[PDB]
């Protein structure tokens, strides 16, 4: 999984605002805070190689 | 798992909005259509399954 892409982000973005920053999203009180909980999820997957 | 439940929403005006406000209801992302504006969208034959 080194070749990492961002599926899910905050909204759509406009041309040029490429993702960089990774910002998982939030849909809670709570900000995500180093657990990838339910509704919450991170970019770390595998990028299909097999 | 073996045997669904037959049952489908017809005539309603549902909230879903107060699903994803739930904290049980933790799945709320859509891989093809609006994930958070499902609801608002309007769309017919709705099945349901358990």
């Amino acid at each position: 999984y080194n070749y990492l892409y961002r599926l899910f982000r905050k909204s759509n973005l406009k041309p040029f605002e490429r993702d960089i920053s990774t910002e998982i999203y939030q849909a809670g009180n709570k900000p995500c805070n180093g657990v990838a909980g339910f509704n919450c999820y991170f970019p770390l997957r595998s990028y299909s190689f097999r | 798992v073996y045997a669904w439940n037959r049952k489908r929403i017809s005539n309603c005006v549902a909230d879903y909005s107060v699903l994803y406000n739930l904290a049980p209801f933790f799945t709320f992302k859509c891989y093809g259509v609006s994930p958070t504006k499902l609801n608002d969208l309007c769309f017919t034959n709705v099945y349901a399954d358990s």
